């Protein structure tokens, strides 16, 4: 009844999560585990590597760590406007006051770029250029100082999270989640927010329970991440501000510009 | 003016 109104919420939140997002966990389990059809991405493991996939996975001369954290930030760029195609789709959430709606993504966005990265990474390396592309963990960490440490962190966050074995379907429902946040700073009408939130909380314990009826507090664990995510990008704040005080001449893309200002 | 608000009103 409630139940089975709550199953349509999920379903519904996961078909659109198909719609906004091109790779999925899914696929990309597949092409890491190399259980795929399609063409093997290319791997990017030392300096020679990158400069032969670099083009083929994307001129200017720029030091190579800083096209790498730059083409960091574009592809974070393209995963925000997925996202908000995504959050459009959650029920209730355009029919809150605009303001709230573009708060709820500034401060949201970056959570939700992590939480959709350990989808693409393992233990040894992240997929990057739509799956075409793999790039190690160890070449990421041989970058100069200043960058060098730059991804770690999400690798360690995202070899905890993975072995929580979510799906697709789980993480439609655990990203909804955390957009429909009401605690972020500036927001004009928090009662709508929680109410939908509260929804879709319990639409995320039925579907734990029924999609991992074995896998113990698993949704206690998930709340949990939620609170880690956010100790995430406050320390990815202070690197970049770190990274600002140091380096020079490093253009940033507009609407990273406009998520970052506080 | 916000990049944010464009995306989340073009449909």
């Amino acid at each position: 009844p409630e139940s089975a109104d709550l199953r349509a919420l999920a379903k519904h939140l996961y078909d659109s999560y198909i719609k906004s997002f091109p790779l999925t966990k899914a696929k990309a389990r597949a092409i890491l585990t190399g259980k795929t059809t399609d063409k093997s991405p290319f791997v990017i493991y030392d300096m020679n590597s990158l400069m032969m996939g670099e083009d083929k996975i994307k001129e200017q001369s720029k030091e190579v760590a800083i096209r790498i954290f730059q083409g960091c930030q574009f592809r974070s760029v393209e995963a925000v406007q997925e996202i908000t195609e995504y959050a459009k789709s959650i029920p209730g959430f355009v029919n809150l006051d605009l303001n709230d709606q573009v708060t709820l993504l500034k401060y949201g966005v970056h959570e939700i770029i992590y939480t959709m990265l350990a989808s693409l990474m393992n233990k040894d390396g992240v997929l990057i250029s739509e799956g075409q592309g793999f790039m190690t963990r160890e070449f990421l960490k041989s970058l100069r100082k200043p960058f060098g440490d730059f991804m770690e962190p999400k690798f360690e966050f995202a070899v905890k999270f993975n072995a929580l074995e979510l799906d697709d379907s789980d993480l439609a429902i655990f990203i909804a989640v955390i957009i429909l946040s009401g605690d972020r700073p500036g927001l004009l009408n928090v009662k709508p927010i929680e109410d939908i939130q509260d929804n879709l909380l319990q639409a995320l314990e039925l579907q734990l329970k029924l999609n991992h009826p074995e896998s113990s507090q698993l949704f206690a664990k998930l709340l949990q991440k939620m609170t880690d995510l956010r100790q995430i990008v406050t320390e990815h704040v202070q690197l970049l501000q770190v990274i600002k005080k140091t380096e020079t001449d490093m253009s940033l893309h507009p609407l990273l510009q406009e998520i970052y200002k506080d | 003016p916000s990049l944010l608000k464009k995306l989340l009103l073009a449909p």
